C-alpha cells in the first residue's frame, strides 16, 4: 500500500537483512510472504545478489503458491535489475 | 490434419479442448495419429493430454506407444519428452523438499516391462541416427541428455544386463558404441559391456559414477607415496580397477600424470624413503598391466608422452642408477609398446634423442639400438 | 676465450641503475633465444630482496615477459612475497598478471599461490576484480595440476553433506571460478562436486560470462 | 520437510518400557539417517545401536525374537548412511547370532540350520521363531554386503 514512502528509509541494509532472515525457513507459505515483501522492495535494492538468488532457486521450488510469488518477485525484479533480466 | 489452414487451426484447437475434455474419448486411432505422427499445435496438445488426462488413460497411451511396433505410428521425438513429463508431473511432486534425493540410487521410479523397455531403446538408438544437421557431438550431447530417463525408467541390474547383452549388427549408422559405453554412469561391472567398448575402442567423455572412487583411490595412493595402512589399497586396488576396468584407468591417467613431479625439485634420489622409488615403481607397474591399453588409439598421447618424459626425468635426475630392478621393467615396458605400435616409437624418439646423451652407458643402449 | 664474469658480479655492485640495465639485457638474450631460461630462471628470482621499490617491478615484468618454456617447482615464495612487505598498489596488478601467465610444477605451488591469494582477498578486498581474473587465467593455463586437489579446497565429506559456505563470501566465489575455469578440459570434473556446486556453477553462469565458461553438466542443459 | 526436528525427541522416544515404542523409534531413526545425513544423526544412530546391543542381554527369547526381527533393516539402513559403524553393526550382529546359535541348540528343530553353514544365497511358510530369526539376521547380513560391495 505505502509504496511512495518507500525510498525515504535510511537505514536499507537493516531492513532487507531482517526481511531477508526469514526465507531459510522450510515453510512454504513464509517463503512465499517474504518472496512477495521482497518484490515489493524491487524500487530500493535492485542489485542485491542474495534476493536474485533466493528467487532464482525458489522459482522451481515443488510448491504451488511459493513458485507465483517468486514469479511475482521475479517479474518485480526483472522490471528494473538488468543483470537479473539477463540471468 | 488435412486441411491446410494457416490462420484458423488454432480455432479448431480451441474446439479440441471445449468439446473434447479427455483426449482419447471417443477414437483412439485418430487421437494418436494426429498426437505421434511421422506439427505446430502439436507442444500444446501434449501439455493438455499430460496435464488433463486420467492415470489409466496416460498409462494406457504409454503402453501402446512403447510397445513392440515396427509400423512407425510414433513419432520418438514427441515421445521422449512425453514421457520424461509424465514422470516429471508437478501433481507428481506437490510440497516436498526442492532437489534433496539420494544421487547414490534412485528410488521413486517409474517401472516399465521387459519387451516395453527393448521397443524404447530400440526406438531411441533408432530415431538418433538421422543427424541432418547435428554432426557428432550433437548426437552425443543429445544421448546424454536423454540417458537420465533411460536409467530412471529400468532401476534393475536386471533391465541393465538385458540391455548391455542386445548389440545390433551393421557397420553404417551403428550409434551404439556411445550406448555401450555409457554403461560408465550406471556403475556397471559387466564384463560382456566392457569387452564391448574395448573391441569399440571408442573414446567419449561420459560422467561416470565410479570415477570418484578412482580418483579417491589415486589421490590416497599419491599422498601415501609422498608421506613416506593406507598403502593396502593404493597398491592392490588399483591394479585390480586397471585390469578389471582399464577404461577408467585410461581417462584417469590425464590427473595421474601430473602426479610424481617432484624429481626436478630433489635430485638426489637417494634420501628419499618412498616419494621417489614408490609411486614411479607404482606408476610403471600399472601401465605395464596395461600393454593392450599402451598402443590404444588417440585422444591419449597427451597422458603418454607426459608419464614416458616423467620417467626419462627420473631415470635422468637418479643417483647412477640407483634401481636396477626399475630400469629393466621400464626398458621392457618401452620395447613392448614400441612393437605393439609403431606410433609409441615416433612419439617418444623426440624425447630419446636427448636422453641418449645422458647415460651413455651399457644399459640404455638396450632398447635403444622358463617352465 | 671468454674470462670474464659481469654476470654474477655485475648486480649486487653498485646502484640499481645498472641493475635495470643488467636485467633488461637478460630478458632481451632471453626473448630471443630459447635456451639460457632455465640457468637465469634462479638467478632472477633470487634478486626480489633488494628492498628497492624500481628492481621489483623490473623484475616482476621481465619474469612475465619471459613467461614461456619455464618451470617454477620451489622459486615462487621468494617471487610471491612482494605483496605482504608494503601495499605496492600499482605493483599488485602486475604480480598478478605474472603469477597467472606462468606455469607451475607441482600441486603445492598452486595450493600456496590459492592460499597466499585468499590471504590477500581478506586483507585487501579492493582488488577482487584482478584475484578473479589471474585466477581464470591459471585455470586456463593448465586445469590439470588441480585435479587432485578438487575434494582439498572445498570442504566436502563423503557421507554428511554439510557445512554449506556462504553465497556472497568473496572467498568461495574464487575458488568456484577456478574450478569452473579449470573445468574445461577435464574428462570427469563433476564426479568430485558437492550438492550445492551444481546450482552455485548454474547461478554464476547465468549472472556472469566473462569468468565462468560453459559446461557439459548433467544437471544443466544445452 | 519438517521431520528432523524429530530427531530431537528420537532418543526420549527409546526410553521408554513399551517394546513398541522403541521399535518405531528405531525405524523412524533409520529412515531419518537413510534420508538426512548429520553429525547430529550419527550421533543419534550410534546411541541407538548401543541401546539396541544393551537390550540383546535384558530380553527374553520372545521378546527378543519381536524386538529384532522389525530393526535388522534398521541396521542396513544405518550401514547404508553411515560407513564408520560398519565393524559395531557387524561385530552387533556377531554377538547376536551367536545368541541364535545357542537357541537354536537348546530345543530341538525340525530344519536344523545348524548345518546350513556352508550354504550360498539364492537370487533373490511357517517354521519356527529362532530359525526365522536366523534366516533374518542372514538375509540383512547378505543386503548389508550386497550393498556395501555395489
Amino acid at each position: 500500500q505505502s509504496e511512495k514512502h518507500l525510498e525515504k528509509i535510511l537505514n536499507v541494509d537493516e531492513f532487507v537483512k531482517r526481511i531477508f532472515s526469514v526465507i531459510h525457513s522450510n515453510d512454504p507459505v513464509a517463503r512465499a510472504i517474504t518472496l512477495r515483501m521482497l518484490g515489493s522492495l524491487a524500487s530500493i535494492i535492485p542489485e542485491r545478489k542474495n534476493a536474485h538468488h533466493s528467487i532464482r532457486q525458489s522459482l522451481d521450488s515443488h510448491d504451488n503458491v511459493e513458485v507465483e510469488a517468486a514469479v511475482f518477485a521475479a517479474a518485480n525484479f526483472s522490471a528494473q535489475s538488468k543483470d537479473f533480466a539477463v540471468g | 490434419e488435412a486441411v491446410r489452414l494457416g490462420p484458423s487451426s488454432g480455432l479448431l484447437v480451441d474446439w479440441l479442448e471445449m468439446l473434447d475434455p479427455e483426449v482419447v474419448s471417443s477414437c483412439p486411432d485418430l487421437q494418436l495419429r494426429l498426437l505421434f505422427s511421422r506439427p505446430s499445435f502439436r507442444p500444446y496438445l501434449l501439455t493438455l493430454f499430460t496435464h488433463q488426462s486420467s492415470w489409466p488413460t496416460l498409462h494406457q497411451c504409454i503402453r501402446v506407444l512403447l510397445g513392440k511396433s515396427r509400423e512407425q505410428r510414433f513419432d520418438p521425438s514427441a515421445s521422449l519428452d512425453f514421457l520424461w513429463a509424465c514422470i516429471h508431473v508437478p501433481r507428481i511432486w506437490q510440497g516436498r523438499d526442492q532437489r534433496t534425493p539420494q544421487k547414490r540410487r534412485e528410488e521413486l521410479v517409474l517401472r516399465v516391462q521387459g519387451p516395453e523397455l527393448i521397443s524404447l531403446v530400440e526406438l531411441i538408438l533408432a530415431e538418433a541416427e538421422t543427424r541432418s544437421q547435428d554432426g557428432d557431438t550433437a548426437a552425443c550431447s543429445l544421448i546424454q541428455a536423454r540417458l537420465p530417463l533411460l536409467l530412471s525408467c529400468c532401476c534393475g541390474d536386471d533391465e541393465s544386463v538385458r540391455k548391455v547383452t542386445e548389440h545390433l549388427s551393421g557397420c553404417i549408422q551403428q550409434w551404439g558404441d556411445s550406448v555401450l559405453g555409457r554403461r560408465c554412469r550406471d556403475l556397471l561391472l559387466q564384463l560382456y559391456l566392457q569387452r564391448p567398448e574395448l573391441r569399440v575402442p571408442v573414446p567419449e567423455v561420459l560422467l561416470h559414477s565410479e570415477g570418484a572412487a578412482s580418483s579417491s583411490v589415486c589421490k590416497l595412493d599419491g599422498l601415501i607415496h609422498r608421506f613416506i595402512n593406507r598403502g593396502a589399497d593404493a597398491s592392490m586396488a588399483c591394479r585390480k580397477l586397471a585390469v578389471a576396468h582399464p577404461l577408467l584407468l585410461l581417462r584417469h591417467l590425464p590427473m595421474i600424470a601430473a602426479l610424481l613431479h617432484g624429481r626436478t625439485h630433489l635430485n638426489f634420489q637417494e634420501f628419499r624413503q618412498q616419494n621417489h622409488l614408490s609411486c614411479f615403481l607404482h606408476v610403471l607397474g600399472l601401465l605395464e598391466l596395461l600393454q593392450p591399453h599402451v598402443f590404444r588409439s588417440e585422444h591419449q598421447g597427451a597422458l603418454w608422452d607426459c608419464l614416458l618424459s616423467f620417467i626419462r626425468l627420473l631415470l635422468n635426475y637418479r643417483k647412477s642408477s640407483r634401481h636396477l630392478a626399475a630400469f629393466i621393467n621400464k626398458f621392457v615396458q618401452f620395447i613392448h609398446k614400441y612393437i605393439t605400435y609403431n606410433a609409441p616409437a615416433a612419439i617418444s624418439f623426440l624425447q630419446k634423442h636427448a636422453d641418449p646423451l645422458h647415460d651413455l652407458s651399457f644399459d640404455n643402449s638396450d632398447l635403444v639400438m622358463t617352465a | 676465450s671468454g674470462a670474464c664474469g659481469a654476470f654474477v658480479h655485475g648486480l649486487e655492485d653498485e646502484m640499481y641503475e645498472v641493475r635495470i640495465a643488467a636485467v633488461e639485457a637478460l630478458c632481451m638474450l632471453a626473448q630471443s633465444s630459447p635456451s639460457f631460461a632455465e640457468k637465469c630462471l634462479d638467478f632472477l628470482v633470487d634478486m626480489f630482496n633488494d628492498e628497492i621499490e624500481e628492481v621489483r617491478l623490473q623484475s616482476i615484468h621481465t619474469m612475465r615477459k619471459i613467461s614461456n618454456n619455464i618451470t617454477l617447482r620451489e622459486d615462487q615464495l621468494d617471487t610471491v612475497l612482494a605483496v605482504l612487505e608494503d601495499s605496492s598498489r600499482d605493483i599488485r596488478e602486475a604480480l598478478h598478471e605474472l603469477l597467472c601467465c606462468t606455469n607451475v610444477s607441482t600441486k603445492e605451488g598452486i595450493h600456496l599461490a590459492l592460499v597466499e591469494l585468499l590471504k590477500n582477498l581478506t586483507k585487501y578486498p579492493t582488488d577482487r576484480d584482478s584475484i578473479w581474473k589471474c585466477l581464470k587465467f591459471l585455470g586456463s593455463r593448465h586445469p590439470t595440476l588441480v585435479l587432485p586437489l578438487v575434494p582439498e579446497l572445498l570442504s566436502t565429506h563423503p557421507f554428511f553433506d554439510t557445512a554449506e559456505p556462504d553465497m556472497d563470501d568473496p572467498a568461495y566465489i574464487a575458488v568456484l571460478v577456478l574450478i569452473f575455469n579449470a573445468a574445461k578440459t577435464c574428462p570427469t570434473m563433476p564426479a568430485l562436486f558437492s550438492d550445492h556446486t551444481f546450482r552455485h556453477y548454474a547461478y554464476l553462469r547465468d549472472s556472469l560470462s566473462h569468468l565462468v565458461p560453459a559446461l557439459r553438466l548433467p544437471g544443466r542443459k544445452l | 520437510p519438517s521431520m528432523h526436528i524429530c530427531l530431537d525427541f528420537i532418543p526420549e522416544l527409546i526410553a521408554q518400557p513399551e517394546l513398541e515404542k522403541q521399535i518405531f523409534a528405531i525405524q523412524l531413526l533409520s529412515h531419518l539417517c537413510i534420508q538426512y545425513a548429520l553429525p547430529k544423526s550419527l550421533s543419534v544412530a550410534r546411541l541407538a545401536v548401543n541401546v539396541m546391543g544393551t537390550l540383546l542381554t535384558v530380553l527374553t527369547q520372545a521378546k527378543r525374537y519381536a524386538f529384532f526381527m522389525p530393526t535388522l533393516p534398521s541396521l542396513v539402513s544405518f550401514c547404508r548412511a553411515f560407513p564408520p559403524l560398519y565393524e559395531d553393526i557387524m561385530s552387533l550382529l556377531i554377538q547376536i547370532g551367536q545368541v541364535c546359535a545357542s537357541d537354536v541348540a537348546t530345543q530341538t528343530r525340525d530344519i536344523d540350520p545348524i548345518i546350513t553353514r556352508l550354504q550360498q544365497i539364492k537370487e533373490k511358510g511357517s517354521m519356527d521363531p529362532d530359525v526365522q530369526l536366523c534366516h533374518c539376521i542372514e538375509r540383512t547380513v547378505i543386503e548389508i554386503i550386497n550393498m556395501s560391495v555395489s
